[PDB]
This record gives structure tokens, C-alpha cells and sequence, in this order.
């Protein structure tokens, strides 16, 4: 084979590529916004006072005195750290109380609490779906769902965004492939992974036809309600209440407590038959510390406040209606979103050849708006990693706290700035 | 690879008769599990398990039976030793809520009584920062009053604050490296920054026993994964030589990069990694080093800067230094330290930097106060006392147990003390007999350890005064006499 | 004090043979199976095997 | 690979009966050579060969017998067709000194007579610049009077003059490339600049029929040498793909470089290289191109800039353009043209630039005057007339011979016309029968061509008026009738 | 094996290394001397008039009117170009006359004429030595001999410079290896390749012991007389006449006509038994054009002038003696050469760590001497390619034309410049 | 004119069989060898081979 001498001199030649490629200095993501003080309404960004149009705080529960008082009481009781997984002396009583409160609020049997919003749906999917199964995931699915699907080794089939003709086409092709080989088709499970209200688009999924397709073609729906959990429906139970669909048809509803509840974490709710598997095969649950008690008590108090007065959902709905109606008329931009969606997008009508020019035009608009005391933000994606990479877009986020006058002024400011910059 | 101080570690071998009896016990459990499953299938016996809803019985079964075998027939019998609901601060003594099951551990009902003053040997506060009073708690209360609990947006967009920058610079000063970045979950740190560093066309050399986060992070990236024997430098050297020489598996081109994933202290084993030899082979073969210091960042070292201070080496030699604030500093989170080029590349291309919510403000305040206490910036001598007391506790406890006749693993300087039980009934028996005597211990078996080696891991702390250790040693001696847990040949 | 010694011997039997985890009727099943097999082997030795083994055992006992 | 004008070339196949008779003739020669060697060994027959001096008979024999077999038994019988001592300027007509041998070609004695007015078809003056009168000769006489004959030192030290710089810039303007460098021998050019470009860890793809200089230059460098079939682009493509994919032979690392050695016109075959396809494959597979234009630099092209003008391609696509002034411009030397980076690297690291004496001054003056005449810088129309007349001569001669019934090789536009004889007796017979009729032809056989294919190469010129071609065609027709050299099936 | 797709994408990845590495701009070899006019005594280098101490013109025959007249007559007769190899109408009558003149001048049977000075000994050695033979070449052998040895595939054994103990040691080891295997030792030829007067050192080889070793150990001497051909001996026949050794003992004497005869070319002389093989197996002879007639006539006239008056050898010898005696006393330099050698060296007594600093110090000395109307040159080697790379050194070349006063002034100028620069 | 035709046929024989290059005694050696082998084969055909081949040749000639 090979003599020793050429082996050492081969080992000597080999020079590895550098660990990190040299990033360009003119990277907009490299410069971060330094938000002094709390990121509340009327914040201070980069030294300039700005009304907050960029933070996913739909109900305005981050700065509520009751939430802060409850978190302070729990902090005085238990402290800041849990110091262990949920299996090894890391399960406090507040964790169990919060799980029970979530299960009662969503009218289901069981709920499970994860310490990080990404990990809940990056770890729910790999637990149930294994190698050999089939997943019909929507095209415009957030990065967490994509990494969850990649972690498992199942066969991923991406259908067009909110297009049931494409889903039925894929399902029928799978029926044919099943009839080709029945013995394998007896041990293959079919999942439909959809999101209740997509972050990449701002549009809502049609559950009345997804339920019928699931019942006809022997599939199982995994729903991600992250953005629709606390905003949609009369009582804010998500998209299932908005459509009136029964809660039992959907198998696993996974959301995160960071957006509406304003406390770090995540949770998956469902029937005990589905949930109890995650307590042992969920990696983000078994192999990591539990949620700190103060955050759990803050989430419990937020759930109480959501249960007391359900009118904040109505006022958020009417503010979304007002801002969406006013934003019609931007010269150089188009609104991508719906009158119900809290957080929607502003994209470029006519895109230049390079994406970077679009990114920098939108950044110019964002900066000019910020100087005028309205703080916007641009949607940030990993260009190399996204399977379906959305167009660049400013992001407009609405909340019950912003007055009507602030909404009208935001609309007028964006109109003038966009007409000037796009000219 | 030069060790300034001696590097002695003992992993005594499994006896013969003990292995035989372990196998007999596992066989009996397997046969009776088959019998119970057979009775459950024919509906002769009522099952306390949820069944798929009637409208979904024609669907393909969600769980294949054999997949859950071990969970239903072995784990469920001794489930009462896990998920114990404490109801107080996990200091040296914790309050455990009492629960009992009439369905043989299928469902638990909480009785009124709460067990008070349980000696806690399962919590991770190595330096004893888990307290509900003190400077750290008051500072966290101030930050909670001002900033509020939780931030509502990603780091890149609007979720970056001033506290995060203060914490990052403080961490960079702490470790000694040029820059560092902070995340909200150590699991997320690994699983979201390993895929950014490497990709297809690179080799990842991972230890035999790595945390599930490192394995998941390696799997998510497309790099080829090769496993070398646990702390066996000959195997690492052979793998490095073969990888550099023979190149990629199919198209024998040279590797783009070679990355070595290692840990500071392996929690189950208790063994400290042979860092000087790892760095020697790294420099010789031009590899890159990823060092997870979750367990060693506050415990090991004369001033607790990690394992690099423990061995006395230079932090600039380690390419990427991961770490976690959960264990020692008493607040959830994670961090990565390295040169500024690496930190800028991560700040741009880290999955959690782009798509995940950042840390909470009270948590970062607690981490900052703990780090300032350790470094002596506070001006008071709490930082010096805790490390010395933890070292004294570790040496005393390991000496006393090794001289009673038990079998203990790992380097003599690691705080985690895995005592060894070796049988599937003794896993449950040890936990129950400890809890009857007011000691809380962590017993782990097949899912996290090899089947034959079933252990009871102790985690020492600076909170444990000498009286607490004396009481725990007396009760462990009594129980070991009761259960015949003294398998040591050499010492007695 | 002999009774406590016998009881601890039985407890050691339960620990070693994994019967500690099993429910009481499972213990009765296993004990009945063991005693049945042991009695069958004893009868087989009585009828087939020579009595010299019994003589050797008696000599060892005394 | 697009050919603006048609690219038609004909290599008609060896007949059957002719191959059989060739083999019978070679067999008879081999058997009688064995018999003659046997008689020589036993000293039965006197040998007209030098023998090692008596004090060195015990030394190991300098020449092994079999090594020289073909030289003594076959070549020596027809040695009179080679090394003919001309005694005049090799124009359209040359004077050959008459010599005869009484020892059957072992030793030659020069008789008094000199053969005058021999039509010369073996000299290389394609453009007819070989004259003893004219502007070039007078300019060379001026430079000889001033500078003197020969320079006495290497280029680097003191042997660089102004004439060399003038010639180099003139060559660079001539070809069209950015820069060019001049050497004193084309053989030296190849053998001394191929080893500088490549080394160990590179692949050299050379044609089947390359000049011995290119093969020697490739051998001197350590690069691996692979041979593809003569002007077979499928074989070149397959070799390129396999080389890029499978890498080096033992340690399958990628090649540092891949170099393709090709020629403008192959003198023996007469075939012009398929340049557009070579450049297409080069650009597709990222190889480098070395183009020897010894025979095509003054002949081919509407204005005689080479084969790149002939095909109309861009000179910047060819990486290295070798060339030689011996053939067309009438003065010995060589040159390499390319981009200024290449020329500077060669001026620094060329073996002949460092260790070998540079060109002579009268020779560089002759080259400069010839190039200025061709480019029209002189102002007179000699440069335009010569190329058109050479093209007319080539087409007329090839048409007339192909319509007589002979077999001719190569593209229809190449001046070299290899007529084919195919038998070992006819090699000598054709040369002698031509020289009896006052035509000089070059006959080549086994050492320079495959054994079966023995040829008589004609080299046309712009000096040959139509009357000279008419006379040569008449005598070639007569001899072909005499020797039965018309083996063509298709035409007669 | 490999599927097609990875094959094309492999072909796509592969990027070749550039053809030529980027040479540093501060390379002394890159800047050439522009010698306007003929390179004769009292030349003009770089615009400065300088007495020529750098050109290998030992007898001063480059500018002799008789040589120029003879070359002009032959140029008027035949022209400049020969237009063919020696086999195809390329053998003029002047070539045969020159070969015969060389054979008569060196008192041998046959001589062979090559068109290029390097090729004569880069092509003589590969013709006789084949794969499997043994060559005991001197260590300080010029580059032409090294490339000749490399072209053949024989086994090269380098002995120490002018050290017969090392040569006898190598020969005895070869005797032992022969006695180990006699069947192979019957078909192995042993060559000793030596130079008459080395260019890299300026020292002369001891032929009285080389001849005895050849006769004792069954070897064959190949002698290169390039630098000693026209300078050494009463009649200038080389080193064989200087030592008085018979011309028959040496097998092949190869030299070049460029140095002393001042006309491009080379030649190998010997017995017809040895020479006649080169006419067919010498690559530089068979596969290249013949020497232009004017150069051959110039060489013939130079041989005539050498044959008429043999006192120029004596005067060159005494000038070499004078300059070598005067050069003793340089403060920073040492003389490497002999009182008989025409062209010798000046090297650095104490060498710095890096060779480049020595090169630039010597270049400073050369330039300062040139400004003072004495033109020197530094020995140029290929650092990457030389097997035994000599130390850097200025080169001093002597000639019959330089007056005594010019020699004394050259010595004084070099003394002052070297003492100043080395200080 | 027949003699010139025969002489050119012989010259073609010399060219084809490479005898043109060989010295005269070499030509005599080769010619004697060829005639000897041909005569031996002719005698062998006369004694062994049937005369029907001769009849076929005679019919072809006429």
C-alpha cells in the first residue's frame, strides 16, 4: 500500500481551511440595535426615543405591574435558578401549576413546558416522526419547524403555501405509492405540519379543509400556534377557536410563551397519549435545565390576566384592522398580511436584480422612520440555510397599547418616507 | 502533554458474578415484561394507558410497541425515583413534596405532607449560589422592577439590550479570551452553533460519551462523524492520522476541516478530559478544538476559571470554549468564547441569534452579579472561600467513600461522584432507601448509561458543611451494608 | 435473631433476582415455577442419579 | 470547437498485401543481419568497425550488441541517403558534393565532382528567406562588423545586449502576445523551459507524436506523463476527466496542474492540430496549453502569424506559445511568448537564461530583418507575396500528387507532404532514384516513424517557382511508375 | 463506484494552481545588464564605461579582425541559416572542415559538433549511460553535467570535491556490491564524470590519480574541458597537456566553443568507437538544426590563430598569476581559485545567517566597482535546482588583453570598495 | 521487349524481398535457398499429392 515516508509528508502538506470565513464588514446584521431600557412602548433605540413597532408584545403584558409583582414574589420564594433537569430535582411546584393552567386554558388533557421557545417545536417533531415516515410540511414554515424536520430523518414533502390542491395532489400520489407496496405502507405514518399564523407571510391556514384531508387520507396534523396563540379568537385560544374547529381533531398544538405571555419558554399541548411520549423522548426536555421559577410565575399571571378580560383580543383586532386599512397606498411598497394578523410585512413591489439592494433600500426606510420616532425592523433570515427564502421585508407589529393617533402617524410617516426613498 | 500535577483516575472493572447477576435480573424483567404485554394485548388485564381516540383507530399506530418496551415494563416500575417535585430553593437542604401511587407508579397522588430538610445531592450548585437572599437576588429584583421579565424579540431586530452587552464583555474578561457571546440555553448553544462552524466536507471527531446536545449539533450539520474511545489518546491519534491521510470516504479528497468535540467534566463518568494531550495532538495535526465546559467552569481551578486554569494551559490554544451558567452561577443560559473573528461570525450566522428570543434581564443580572462575586470585583472574600471549600468537600467525600469499600469512578478532583450499583432492582432500592433516610440522590441506569453500569451520581457543593457530609456518609454506609453495594476488591 | 437473618436473606433474594420490582402475584408465579422445577430435578436425581452423590453430600454436611 | 473553414484531412490506411510484404522484407533483413553478425563474431569475415583499445578489453563492453543491431544491419546498408554534404545556400536549388563508398557505406570517399542544380525538397525555408544576397544579409554583415560573431557570457551576467531586447519586443509585437523571450536553440527552449513550468505533483498530457525535445523536457521535470492518441479529442477528454476525478496515482490527492503539450504542424504526419477543440476542452476542464509552433509560425496563416491566425482564434487563449526561427525566418534560435508574468518568471528561472550563452548578434539581426519584412514594416510587398505563393505551391503540389495515385498524409493546407513507400528496400531505392534525376528528397523510416509506415517527406517553399514543381512532379511520376509506389485505392 | 453527478460536481470544484508563482519584485536576477555595443574590453554597461572583467573571452578572439573577416566571407558564401538537421541536407562543408580541424588540434581520431554549448554535455552522457549503470560524478559539477546525468536514469554517486579518498571509498564499496551479485555486475558500466577546471570553484582536477583509479577499478572517465580547453597547457590542449597525461586514457573530452573560441557551439572529441554512437543517439545532434556556417568559419579562424602563436597562453598564465597574487589582502573577502585558473571567485569570509544578505552585499560591491569603471559580475545559480549549491561569490575573469596597469587598478579598486562596504 | 519486361520483374522481386540492399553473395544464398525449398516441395507434391491438382492447373493454363 503506502510506505511510511509519504504518509508523514502527506500529513505535513495538509493545511485546513480556516474555521470561520472572513465576513464582510458591510453586513447589516453585524450592527445590532442597542435598546437602552426595557423594550416597551415608547422605547429608546440607538439613543433616539421611538414608539415601538418592532417587538412581539401583542397584549402589552411585559410591563404590566401585576406580572412584575408576581415574578418578584416567586423570585423571593425560590430564587433565579432551578439547578437541574426536570428529572433530577428540577421540577418545582410552579412548573406543575403552569402546566395545569395551560391545559385548562386550552381545554385539553395535557401540556408540556420547554425552557426555550425554539426547542419546543425543534424537539416535538423528531420525537414522533422517525426514519421512513412522510411529512407534508407547508412551504412557508418557520426555521424552527425546518430544523425539527431535519433532526428527524423522515421524508419531507413541501407543498405550496396555503394551496390545498397541491396537498391533495401529494396525498393522492402517496396513495398510489402505498398501493404499489402495501407491506411498507402498513408501517408508515403520515404527518401534516402546519402553522396557525405564519411569521414569514402573516397569512392564516385553512383548517376546515386540512381537517377533512386529514380524516380522508389517514394523516396527522401538527399545528404550531406561536403567533396566533394569544391574539386570535374571542378567548384567545388560537386558530382553532377562530375557525370553530374542535380541539380534538388537531393532535399536537405547539406554541411559545415568549410573544404574547412575555416570558421565555414554550409549550406543547395535546391528549395525554401524544404528550406523554415527549417527557422521555424529547431532547430539549430531558437533557436541559427547567424553566426558572420567576418566568413560570410571570406566565401564570399573564394567563390569569388573559382569562379575566377577553376584550383585549377585540381591541387588538380592531387596531390591526385600522393599521392594515391605512397602509394601503404606499407608493413603493406592498402590504403582505391580513386584517386579522397582528404582525405583517411590507415588501417591495418591484424588486431590483440583487437582493442586497432591496435590503439596503429597506434599511434606509427603517433608519429614516427611526429618526422620526417610529421604530421598525426588517425581517432577518439566514440566506444560506432557508429552504424557501422569503423576500426582504420591513415588519410591522401591532399591539393593544398603541393609540389610534400613533397608528395614523405611523401610517403617514411610512408613506412619506417610502415615497421619498423609493423616488 | 505535560501534567504539572499528578493525573490519577480510577475506573475499577465490573466483577464477574455481578455482571452475571445483572444479566439474570434483566432476563427476568424481560420475560415478565413479555408476559405482561401479552396479558395486556388480549385484554385479560386492565391497562392504565391512554388509547388512540376512536375516530383514529384505523390510522397507522403512532407508537410501535417494541419501541416503548423498556419504558413500560422496566422504567415504569421504578418511576418514583425521578421527577421529584421539590418546593423550595435547592440549597444544601430542599423540601420535597410527598407523593404516593396506588396503581404501581402509573399515576401519582400528592399527599398533604411535605418532606422537610432533605439533604440535596442531586442539584448542580457547585459553588452554592442558589439562595433566595443575598446581593445577587436583590440585584435581580432591581432589574426585574426596571426592565421586566422576559424580552419579546430576537437579538438582531430589537431584542438586543445593554445588559446583554455587559454580560458578554464580562464573560470575555472572565474566561480571558478576546470575546464571548451569550445564549438562553446551553443545549441551544451547542445545537445552534456547531452547525454554523462546520458543514459538508468536514470531519467531526467526538468523544464516546458526549452530551446529547453535542451529538445533535453534529448530526444537524452535514459533517462526517467519527467516534473515538473515551479519553483514549491512542484512538484519537489513529483517527487523526487515518483521516488526514485517506481523506474523504468516497472521493478521497482532503478534508476541509477537522473538529474535535470534548467536554470539561463528563457528568456520568466523573472523568476530567486529558486536555494537554488533546492540545498537543491538535497542534501537531492542525485540528480545531471545541471544549464544552458546562460542568467545569465554576468548579475546577484554583480561582474557578475552568479546566484550562486547572491544567494551567493557555485559553488562546482552545479554539471554541462553550459553557453554561446553569450549574455553577445559578442562572440558566449559555455562552461561547473565542477570538473576535469567531464571535463576529457567530453574531452574524448563529441560528439562535437570528431566530430565537434572547436572555431574560433578571437572569443576566444574576449571572453578572455571580461572576463579579467570583472574580473578587465585589471586594468581599466569598469568591475565594467557595472554591476552596468545594475542593475540600470533594476530597473528603471521595476519600471516605473509597475507604468504605464502594466503587467510584473518575478523576480524584471532580466534584461529581458516581457510585456504582450494577443491578436493575438496586437502582430503585437505593433511591427509596436514601429518601427514607432524608438524603436525595440521583440514580441513573440504561437510557443514560451502559446497561451493566448503573450508578448513583452525587453532586457536591460549597453549601454542604462538614456536618451534612458526615450525616450523608453515615447513612450511605448503613444503606451499603443493607443492600450489599461494596463491590471493591482493592479497598475495604 | 435467626428470623431476622432469614428475612434479610429473602430480601437479598428479591434484590438479586429482580423480583423486588415485580408485583406480588408475579413473585408468586416465579416462586412456584422455581419450586416446581427444583422438585422435578430432585425427583429425577432420586430415580436416575446414583445415591453416591447423596452420600457425598451427607459426608460434606457432617 | 467551431471551424470557420472546412477541416479535411486524409490518412489512408495501409493495404493488406503491402503490410505482408513489408513484414517479409523486414524478416529477410533480420535473418541476414543475424547471419552477418554471426560471421563477424567468429572472425570469419573482416569487420570495418572500430574495436575498444587493447588496454580496455577487460572493461565491461561499452555497447551491448543487440542495442546497435538495427544500426549495423539495416541502417548501414542505406546510409548513403542521409548526411548529404551540400556546399551552397539551401535555396530552391542546392549543390551536393558527390561521394561514393567501396566498403558498402561503411566509409565514404569524396569524388571530385559536385552535383549542381539539385532541386531541394528537404530544406525548411518555407518562406524562402535562405539567400546569400538581400537586405537581411547586408544588415547581418553590418552587425557582424560592429558587434562581432558570438557573445561570450550568459544573459544574466553580462551577456545581455540591446539586440536581444529589440528582438524580444519585436517578437512580442509579431505574435500579438504581451511579452516574449528568445533563446539560442529551439530544442533548448523546450528542454529548458518545460521543467520550469511544472514539477512533481502535476500532469503532462502529451500527444502521441511529439518532437523529442518536448518528450525530453517532460521527462526532465518530475511531472507524471500520460499520452493520448494523435489528434483524438475523445481520448484527450477521457484522460482529462479521469485525471481530474481520480487524482494522483498512489495518494489520490488532486493534481496541482494539468498541462497539454501540442504542436502546430507535425512534420512527419503533416497534420495540423485541432486547435479550437483543444482550447474548448482546456477552458472547460481548466487545463494549461503549451503550443509548439516550430513548423507553423511562418507557413500557416493569411499573413503568417502562426496557426492561431490560421484558425482565427485569439492568441491570449494559448497559455505558452513556443516557436523556432530555424524553419521560416532562416536563422537559428527559439522563442517563447506569453503574458508578462510568465515571461518574467522565465527570465528568472529558465535554465538557459542562467547557465547558457545567449544568441549571436548577426543571427538576431537576421531574425529582426526577416520579421520586419514579413510584417510589412520594410514597406515593400515581399511579405505579402511569399505567403500567397507558398499557399499556391502547397495546394498545387498536393493536388497533383494525390491525383497520380500516391498516398499522402495530413491536412490539405500543410506544406509538408509525406509521400508513403512502406517497404525497407524502397526507402533506399527512392532516395537513390530521385538523386539520379536531380531531386533531393528526405526519406525517413523506423527510428522516426512507425516500422510499417516509411515515408518520403517533401517540404515546399516560396522559392519553388512553377517550373521547378513541374519538373519535380514529372520525375516523381516516372519514379513512382518505376518502383510501383501508387498504392491508392480511391484515386488514380 | 461513483455516480455521474458527483463526478461532474468534482470536476466543477477542482481549481488548478496558477501556472507561474508570483515572483518577488526585489529579485536581482530580474534586472539584467544592458551592455550597449559589443561586450569587448572597455565595454559600456548600463550607460557607464567599464573595463570588462565579466565576460569569458580568455584569448580576446571575439573582436579580432581576422575572425570577423573570415565570418563575413562565409556569411557572403552560404548565408546565415542552415535550414535542417545534420541528417537532412544540413551538413555543409565548413562543418566537416571544422570537425577535422578540431580532431587534428586535439590529436585524436574524431570530433563531433553541437549547435549549443549546453547540449553537448547534456546529450553526450545520456547516450552512453543507460538505466542500471553507475556514475561517480564530482560534487562541484556544473549544471550541464547535472542535467545530463538526470536525463539518463543511471545511479549517481557524488564524491567530495577533488577528494580521491572518497572516490576510492565509493569504488571499493561498489566492488563489494559487485561481489555480492556477479551476474548483474557483468552488465554494469562504471563512469567517472569530472571537469577539467571547475567553473563553480576555479580548481583543477587531479588526473594522475583519476587515471590510476580508472585503470585499477574498471571505470571510464568522461572529461569536460569547457573552461580549460583554450587556456591550459603550452599549446592549449586542455588539462591533459598541463598534466602530460596521454590523450588516449581519457575516453570522451567534451567542451564548448563559446568561451575561448568566441563562437556559439560545442564539441565532443574522442576515439571513433566512442564518438560514432553520438551521431545517431545524441538528441541534441539528431533532432536539431546544424550550426550556422558563419559561426563555424569563425571557430576555424580562431583555431588557426591559436595554432599560429602559442604565446598567448603564457601571457594569460602570467596575468592570472599577477591578479591572483594582488588580490591577496581583501579585508572582507577571500579568493577561491588558483594561480593557473583564468576565471576565479571572490567569496565572503564570514557569512551572515541568510544567503540573501550575502547576495546583496556582493551586489553592492559589484555596483560600486562598476561606478568606478571596472565591470564585475556575480555568479548566478538556480537555488531550487542545484544539487550542491555553491556560496554566493563575485566572479573575476582574466584575459590576455587587460594591461598590467588595469590589473593593478582592478585590485586596488576591489580592495577599497570591499573594505568600505564590509565595514 | 520481353527481356526488358523480365528484367523489370526481377528488379521488382529485389525491391519486394529486401534483397536490393543485400550484397551479391547474400542474394545468391537467398536464391539458392528459395529454389531448394521450392524443388523439395515440388518433389513432395509429385510423390504424395494427387495428379488431379496438376490436371486442374493444366486446365486453368489452357
Amino acid at each position: 500500500d503506502l510506505t511510511v515516508k509519504e504518509k508523514e509528508e502527506l500529513i505535513e502538506e495538509w493545511q485546513p481551511e480556516p474555521l470561520v470565513p472572513p465576513v464582510p464588514k458591510d453586513h447589516p446584521a453585524l450592527n445590532y440595535n442597542i435598546v437602552s431600557g426595557p423594550p416597551s412602548h415608547k422605547t429608546v433605540v440607538n439613543g433616539k426615543e421611538c414608539i415601538n413597532f418592532a417587538s412581539f408584545n401583542f397584549l402589552g403584558l411585559l410591563d404590566n405591574p401585576r406580572v412584575k409583582a408576581a415574578a418578584l414574589a416567586s423570585l423571593k420564594k425560590y430564587g433565579v435558578g432551578t439547578c437541574g433537569p426536570r428529572g433530577f430535582y428540577g421540577t418545582f411546584d410552579v412548573h406543575l401549576d403552569l402546566e395545569d393552567r395551560l391545559a385548562k386554558f386550552m381545554k385539553t388533557e395535557e401540556a408540556i413546558i420547554y425552557s426555550y421557545g425554539f426547542a419546543t417545536i425543534a424537539s416535538a417533531i423528531p420525537a414522533y416522526s422517525k426514519r421512513g415516515d412522510i411529512v407534508f410540511v407547508d412551504r412557508a414554515a418557520c426555521f424552527a419547524i425546518q430544523k425539527g424536520l431535519q433532526a428527524s430523518r423522515s421524508d419531507i414533502k413541501l407543498f405550496k403555501h396555503n394551496d390545498m390542491a397541491d396537498l391533495e395532489r401529494l396525498l393522492k400520489e402517496q396513495e398510489i405509492e402505498d398501493q404499489k407496496n402495501p407491506r411498507k405502507a402498513r408501517v408508515t405514518r403520515r404527518f401534516i405540519v402546519v402553522e396557525g399564523l405564519y411569521m414569514n407571510t402573516g397569512t392564516i391556514c385553512p383548517l376546515p379543509e386540512l381537517v377533512k384531508l386529514k380524516y380522508k387520507y389517514k394523516a396527522r396534523i401538527f399545528l404550531e400556534e406561536s403567533l396566533s396563540f394569544g391574539v386570535l379568537g374571542e378567548h384567545g385560544r388560537g386558530v382553532t377557536e377562530h375557525y370553530g374547529i374542535n380541539i380534538d381533531d388537531i393532535d399536537l398544538i405547539s406554541a411559545n410563551m415568549e410573544n404574547a405571555l412575555a416570558s421565555i419558554g414554550g409549550f406543547c399541548c395535546g391528549r395525554s397519549f401524544v404528550i406523554d411520549h415527549q417527557r422521555l423522548s424529547g431532547q430539549g426536555y430531558c437533557f436541559s435545565a427547567s424553566l426558572p421559577p420567576l418566568l413560570a410565575a410571570a406566565a401564570i399571571e399573564a394567563l390569569n390576566i388573559m382569562e379575566e378580560n377577553p376584550g383585549i383580543f377585540a381591541v387588538l383586532k380592531e387596531k390591526c384592522g385600522q393599521i392594515h386599512k391605512a397602509l394601503q397606498g404606499i407608493s413603493g411598497l406592498k402590504v403582505v398580511g391580513e386584517s386579522l394578523s397582528p404582525a405583517f410585512h411590507l415588501q417591495l413591489e418591484e424588486s431590483t436584480g440583487s437582493r442586497e439592494q432591496d435590503v439596503r433600500l429597506l434599511q434606509e426606510i427603517v433608519d429614516q422612520c427611526m429618526n422620526r420616532s417610529i421604530a421598525l425592523t426588517q425581517a432577518r433570515y439566514l440566506e444560506k440555510e432557508e429552504k424557501c427564502l422569503p423576500p426582504p421585508s420591513i415588519r410591522v407589529v401591532v399591539t393593544v397599547e398603541q393609540t389610534e393617533e400613533e397608528l395614523e402617524r405611523a401610517a403617514s410617516t411610512i408613506k412619506e418616507v417610502a415615497q421619498a426613498v423609493l423616488l | 502533554g505535560l501534567y504539572k500535577r499528578p493525573f490519577n483516575e480510577a475506573f475499577e472493572e465490573t466483577p464477574m458474578l455481578v455482571a452475571v447477576l445483572t444479566y439474570v435480573g434483566y432476563g427476568v424483567l424481560t420475560l415478565f415484561g413479555y408476559l405482561r404485554d401479552f396479558l395486556r394485548y388480549w385484554r385479560i388485564e386492565k391497562c392504565h394507558h391512554a388509547t388512540e381516540r376512536e375516530e383514529q383507530k384505523d390510522f397507522v399506530s403512532l407508537y410501535q410497541d417494541f419501541e416503548n418496551f423498556y419504558t413500560r415494563n422496566l422504567y415504569m416500575r421504578i418511576r418514583d425515583n425521578w421527577n421529584r417535585p421539590i418546593c423550595s430553593v435547592p440549597g444544601a437542604r430542599v423540601d420535597i413534596m410527598e407523593r404516593q401511587s396506588h396503581d404501581y407508579n402509573w399515576s401519582f397522588k400528592y399527599t398533604g405532607n411535605i418532606i422537610k430538610g432533605v439533604i440535596n445531592m442531586g442539584s448542580y450548585n457547585y459553588l452554592g449560589f442558589a439562595r433566595n437572599t443575598g446581593s445577587c437576588q436583590e440585584a435581580a429584583a432591581k432589574v426585574l422592577e426596571e426592565y421586566g421579565a422576559g424580552v419579546c424579540s430576537t437579538r438582531q431586530e430589537i431584542g438586543n439590550l445593554d445588559k446583554h452587552e455587559e454580560l458578554e464583555e464580562l464573560v470575555a474578561r472572565f474566561l480571558g479570551v478576546e470575546a464571548a457571546m451569550a445564549y438562553g440555553m446551553g443545549f441551544a448553544t451547542n445545537s445552534m452553533n456547531i452547525p454554523a462552524l462546520v458543514g459538508k466536507g468536514c470531519l467531526i471527531l467526538s468523544d464516546e460519551l458526549n452530551h446529547a446536545s453535542l451529538v445533535l449539533g453534529a448530526r444537524l450539520s452535514g459533517a462526517t462523524i467519527r467516534i473515538f474511545k473515551h479519553n483514549n489518546m491512542q484512538s484519537l491519534e489513529k483517527l487523526l492520522k487515518d483521516a488526514i491521510v485517506y481523506g474523504q470516504p468516497r472521493t478521497r479528497r482532503p478534508w476541509k476541516k477537522i473538529l474535535i468535540l470534548v467536554e470539561g467534566i463528563y457528568s456520568m463518568e466523573g472523568s476530567i478530559v486529558r486536555l494537554p494531550e488533546v492540545i498537543a495532538l491538535k497542534k501537531k495535526y492542525k485540528a480545531y478544538l471545541y471544549l464544552d465546559e458546562a460542568h467545569s467552569i465554576g468548579a475546577l481551578g484554583p480561582t474557578g476559571r475552568g479546566v484550562v486554569e486547572y491544567f494551567g494551559l493557555d485559553p488562546e490554544d482552545v479554539d471554541v470554549m462553550m459553557g453554561t451558567f446553569t450549574k455553577s452561577f445559578g442562572a440558566s443560559g449559555g455562552y461561547i468564547g473565542g477570538k473576535k473573528e469567531l464571535i463576529d461570525y457567530l453574531r452574524t450566522h448563529s441560528h439562535s441569534a437570528v431566530y430565537a428570543t434572547s436572555l431574560s434581564p433578571p437572569v443576566v443580572e444574576q449571572i453578572i452579579t455571580s461572576m463579579k462575586c467570583i472574580m473578587g470585583q465585589d471586594g468581599t472574600s466569598l469568591g475565594k472561600e467557595c472554591v476552596q471549600q468545594l475542593a475540600e468537600n470533594t476530597r473528603y467525600f471521595r476519600r471516605r467513600l473509597k475507604e468504605m469499600g464502594f466503587i467510584i469512578y473518575g478523576n480524584e478532583d471532580s466534584p461529581v461522584v458516581p457510585l456504582m450499583l450494577y443491578m436493575p432492582a438496586k437502582i430503585g432500592a437505593f433511591g427509596r432507601e436514601m429518601l427514607k433516610r432524608n438524603i436525595g440522590v440521583v440514580v441513573v441506569g440504561f437510557p443514560a448509561t451502559p446497561i451493566i453500569e448503573s450508578r448513583a451520581r452525587f453532586c457536591l457543593s460549597a453549601a454542604h458543611t462538614k456536618e451534612i457530609l458526615d450525616t450523608a456518609l453515615k447513612e450511605i454506609d448503613e444503606v451499603g451494608d443493607l443492600l450489599q453495594l461494596k463491590y471493591s476488591r482493592h479497598r475495604l | 435473631r435467626a428470623w431476622k437473618q432469614m428475612s434479610w436473606f429473602y430480601y437479598q433474594y428479591l434484590l438479586v433476582t429482580a423480583l423486588y420490582m415485580l408485583e406480588p402475584w408475579e413473585r408468586t408465579v416465579f416462586n412456584s415455577m422455581l419450586v416446581s422445577i427444583v422438585g422435578m430435578a430432585l425427583y429425577t436425581g432420586y430415580v436416575f442419579m446414583p445415591q453416591h452423590i447423596m452420600a457425598i453430600l451427607h459426608y460434606f454436611e457432617i
